[PDB]
RNA sequence: GGGUGAUUAGCUCAGCUGGGAGAGCACCUCCCUAACAAGGAGGGGGUCGGCGGUUCGAUCCCGUCAUCACCCACCA
RNA sequence: UCCUCCUAAAGAGUAACGGAGGAGCACGAAGGUUGGCUAAUCCUGGUCGGACAUCAGGAGGUUAGUGCAAUGGCAUAAGCCAGCUUGACUGCGAGCGUGACGGCGCGAGCAGGUGCGAAAGCAGGUCAUAGUGAUCCGGUGGUUCUGAAUGGAAGGGCCAUC
RNA sequence: CCGACUUACCAACCCGAUGCAAACUGCGAAUACCGGAGAAUGUUAUCACGGGAGACACACGGCGGGUGCUAACGUCCGUC
């Protein structure tokens, strides 16, 4: 149980987030993926947050 | 090449009559040279493997592929994937150039050299040899080396017998015993 | 008479719930598209014509028709197809 | 005392002993001791009949034991209730069905192997018969 | 929080740690006693009791031990050192029009620790550059004995890959580490520098400043040189790691040259003082700081006021 | 009959979810002494109970059996 | 509590203080694709180098491997390597399987956007089956849906999540 | 050192014979189960929905087994 829970917050400016887990020890660099944003209906960048 | 046409005349004419071959496709030819050097001690530090690869690339005009341990052996204190040796495959023109520049100016430089074993054939016509000392090649200038890391040659040919491999390799003036 | 009774223990005794695997619609049965045919663990049966394979390797009908079983192929494997009947 | 070394599973289901035997011929020696009856032959009885046969023919002759126990028989401790798991293995038996050739001899006369088998069969819990080799 | 000075705070800290150690020892005692009670039978049809079980289960807790470095700083012994170690003759270096070293000559006897002191940018690090051979002096004549093997520790840590883990950065990934003659397990060697647990997994960038200095020393002492060129080795270290390093430096067969600005740390180990002054003169003095000060008092000058304390505002 | 713990040098015992494996006294040599003791210098020791097992490592982790040490055998 | 095998009697299911083992995770690659590739073990020759390191050719043919138990499966590989990547998408969903229900699982296809591929195509996590906790109460973000005279607001609801 | 010579041999590797296995299978029934068609027979016997329940201590016998001692008017399943 070392994979803490993180949410990838959309960079489109809306408050939308996917939620996932991450090994905060072996992967200190913040996650960054291009996922779909149903609010704007465009694949945009999601960046890790708390 | 320098020795390619030499072979294609003398050795082909010899082996067409020696074994009553019906075709020039039947007389064996050498297909590659494999220069191996299993450093073994690079488990201590990668610097040794890098140095050995440098020496191998100096000796043979090709970058050496770094070979990693295939399976973990607890006896030798290594595990799967440890970079443990260097290896060069020489084919064609570079093959023949290295073959000539070996059998001309590298075997004579072997300390206390009196002949290479003639019975050291694997049974498939391929030959193997150890040098115990890399300095025997002219490319090592003694002013940038650190150790006496030995080297291994494997002459892989298409012969189907030890007699065939010996017959093919003697025509090049191989300093056997 | 503090000797009559005796006892012990055991280390096993646990199992898992059964997964109800096996053929659901047998050969010659007429099915609708999407109906599960076999619930497998590996690929005991392979997908043939007009049938598909899920992530569980469940074999489902991709069209509507009769189930068929075959042992075609170079490895003598059982295939489940569907004929549009 | 015959017993497997390094068995796969410690304990075994009781099972049922039906059917006729498979090794129903004298295949190594010249005479054999066929098992007419049915039952289980424990390792102690295997040895006791073996010791009887060797003494009856002294040093001479060769003897084959065609049956091996390989079957664990668990026994609960004395004066213990029911349940609380399965009992621990105490001995190994070989399941015997009619026709099973148990022992066979060679290199001794028939009149002597007839007597040697009669002495060993007195140690076994099943009916046996003296059987000889055939030409098939 | 604490109101007081450093020594009074230190006293308070020792008292706090002693009380914590005593309470932890009492906790161990009570836990062992209650475990002995738990490991008994019921004795009849009577209680035993679940309240005491719950009390023991909650008593079995975790306490945080101090991750105190202390004396484990491992300086590996280098090759045997002959009597001729280092010699400079009339060394001189200048940059543009400002000159840092002018006609400096000195020899380093074996076994010596050389405290190099002086103001900022006086040439302390450039001297190490010349000795290590990365800079070429104007007046030349820097020499080392043929037995000398050099191991150098820089003033700046900007050479480690912040991505790699502690164990990977120190050891390079090889499970066995070569240090001179003897092969050493990499994990054991890294743990010799206080990374004695799952601290091997931490990233270089995620490490702290003091841990960065410790990892720097661990990575740069593995070469096994019998001459050490340490440039400000106690930068981010605390008093505990500082004392550990001082002890390790004392138990060194080879010789070392240490540049530092901690007068006390330099005084506790230095056997030869190499002190920079104005107009690019590097006074060399064989002896420790006590006898250096005594020599200055023996041949001194009459004044005591260095600063001016100019200002900021207006 | 059910349960728990321990096993580390000749002895008594420490020992990190890894890292030749350590301490006292015992043993070896040499000093000291008429000679021993005591004292001082140097030195060596090991089945980590045993086949077993997830493991980058099994002493400490991994079912087990071997032994000795306990504990419980109540209403009956 | 959950997963694997046997008991379990060739559909499913099937008990015991029956016989054996495991789980309470891991992985932004160990996921997606597009290319490529094929093991274990042994024999022969070869410098330190041997019982076993790397090399060469011969047998062999998956006895190998799979992130972790066991079972089933895997060559078109599901195994191993590399480039580009985020489909570990959002709304749904014909039809099924399995449950007493709560629930759980499989799923073609549709719409919107996307990755890889020249394309056909594949991709809604991982070879599959364990890796888990109803509701209440409360927290965080979004949404004028509501807003106790009215306009706000508080508090609610809805969505995502702790 | 190269080991130079002894097994009235412990002994898996290959071959020839011969067994055993709930958790072995290069094989493999009878039955049972699933689906379709065809009659004859059966007061619809079938399914769905709705009103009302009771019951959820079972017993023995046959057959297939676990456990037990191939004990028990023992115990636990499957089927009649
Ligand atoms: N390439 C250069 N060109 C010009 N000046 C330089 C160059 N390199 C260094 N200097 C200057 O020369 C002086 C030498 O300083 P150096 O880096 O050697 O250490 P130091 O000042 O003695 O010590 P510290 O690092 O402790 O401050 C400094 O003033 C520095 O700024
Ligand atoms: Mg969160
Ligand atoms: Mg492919
Ligand atoms: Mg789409
Ligand atoms: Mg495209
Ligand atoms: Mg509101
Ligand atoms: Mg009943």
């Amino acid at each position: 149980g070392i994979r803490e829970k993180i949410k990838l917050v959309s960079s489109a400016g809306t408050g939308h987030f996917y939620t996932t887990t991450k090994n905060k020890r072996t992967k200190p660099e913040k996650l960054e993926l291009k996922k779909f944003d149903p609010v704007v209906r465009q694949h945009v960048i999601y960046k890790e947050a708390k | 090449a320098k020795l390619h046409d030499y072979y294609k005349d003398e050795v082909v004419k010899k082996l067409m009559t020696e074994f009553n071959y019906n075709s020039v496709m039947q007389v064996p030819r050498v297909e590659k040279i494999t220069l191996n050097m299993g450093v073994g001690e690079a488990i201590a530090d990668k610097k040794l493997l890098d140095n050995a690869a440098a020496d191998l690339a100096a000796i043979s005009g090709q970058k050496p592929l770094i070979t990693k341990a295939r399976k973990s052996v607890a006896g030798f204190k290594i595990r799967q994937g440890y970079p443990i040796g260097c290896k060069v495959t020489l084919r064609g023109e570079r093959m023949w150039e290295f073959f000539e520049r070996l059998i001309t100016i590298a075997v004579p430089r072997i300390r206390d050299f009196r002949g290479l074993s003639a019975k050291s054939f694997d049974g498939r016509g391929n030959y193997s040899m150890g040098v115990r000392e890399q300095i025997i090649f002219p490319e090592i200038d003694y002013d940038k080396v650190d150790r006496v890391r030995g080297l291994d040659i494997t002459i892989t040919t298409t012969a189907k017998s030890d007699e065939e491999g010996r017959a093919l390799l003697a025509a090049f003036d191989f300093p056997f015993r | 008479m503090a000797h009559k009774k005796a006892g012990g223990s055991t280390r096993n005794g646990r199992d898992s719930e059964a997964k109800r695997l096996g053929v659901k619609r047998f050969g010659g049965e007429s099915v609708l598209a999407g109906s599960i045919i076999v619930r497998q663990r590996g690929t005991k049966f392979h997908a043939g014509a007009n049938v598909g394979c899920g992530r569980d390797h469940t074999l489902f009908a991709k069209a509507d028709g009769k189930v068929k079983f075959e042992v075609k192929g170079p490895k003598n494997r059982k295939f489940i197809s569907i004929e549009a009947e | 005392m015959l017993q497997p070394k390094r068995t796969k599973f410690r304990k075994m289901h009781k099972g049922r002993n039906r059917g006729l035997a498979q090794g129903t011929d004298v295949s190594f020696g010249s005479f054999g001791l066929k098992a007419v009856g049915r039952g289980r032959l424990t390792a102690r009885q295997i040895e006791a009949a073996r010791r009887a046969m060797t003494r009856a023919v002294k040093r001479q002759g060769k003897i084959w034991i065609r049956v091996f126990p390989d079957k664990p028989i668990t026994e609960k401790p004395l004066a213990v209730r029911m349940g609380k798991g399965k009992g621990n293995v105490e001995y190994w038996v070989a399941l015997i069905q009619p026709g099973k050739v148990l022992y066979e001899m060679d290199g001794v006369p028939e009149e002597l192997a007839r007597e040697a088998f009669k002495l060993a069969a007195a140690k076994l819990p099943i009916k046996t018969t003296f059987v000889t080799k055939t030409v098939m | 929080p604490w109101e007081g000075n450093y020594s009074s705070w230190l006293e308070q800290k020792d008292q706090r740690l002693a009380q914590e150690a005593s309470q932890e020892a009492a906790r161990r005692k009570s836990i062992e006693k209650e475990l002995e009670w738990v490991r008994q039978g019921t004795k009849g049809r009577q209680s035993k009791g679940k309240a005491r079980l719950a009390r023991f289960e909650e008593l079995n807790s975790t306490e945080y031990q101090k991750r105190n470095e202390t004396n484990e700083l491992f300086i590996p012994p280098g090759p045997r050192l002959g009597d001729k170690v280092l010699e400079v003759s009339n060394l001189r270096k200048s940059y543009g029009d400002r000159l840092l070293i002018d006609s400096l000559s000195f020899s380093i006897p074996k076994g010596a620790i050389v405290g190099i002191i002086g103001p900022n940018g006086a040439g302390k690090s450039t001297l190490f550059r010349m000795i290590s051979g990365q800079e070429q002096p104007d007046s030349g004549t820097i020499t080392l004995g043929e037995t000398v093997k050099l191991a150098s520790v820089d003033q700046f840590r900007d050479s480690m890959d912040n991505s790699k883990t502690v164990w990977e950065e120190v050891s390079g990934g090889l499970d066995i580490m070569k240090i001179g003659n003897t092969e050493m397990p990499s994990r054991a060697y890294v743990g010799r520098f206080n990374f004695k647990g799952v601290d091997q997994g931490k990233r270089v960038g995620e490490l702290s400043g003091g841990e960065r200095g410790r990892l720097h020393l661990a990575k740069l002492l593995q070469v096994g040189g019998n001459m050490l060129l340490l440039d400000q080795p106690t930068n981010d270290l605390d008093i505990e790691t500082l004392r550990a390093l001082e002890n390790a430096l004392l138990e060194f067969p080879g010789c070392a040259m240490v540049i530092s600005h901690d007068r006390w740390f330099l005084d506790r180990i230095a056997t030869h003082i190499l002190d920079y002054q104005d107009e690019g003169k590097v006074e060399f003095f064989e002896g420790n700081f006590t006898e250096y000060e005594e020599y200055k008092k023996r041949t001194l000058g009459a004044d005591a006021l260095e600063p001016k304390r100019i200002k900021y505002k207006r």
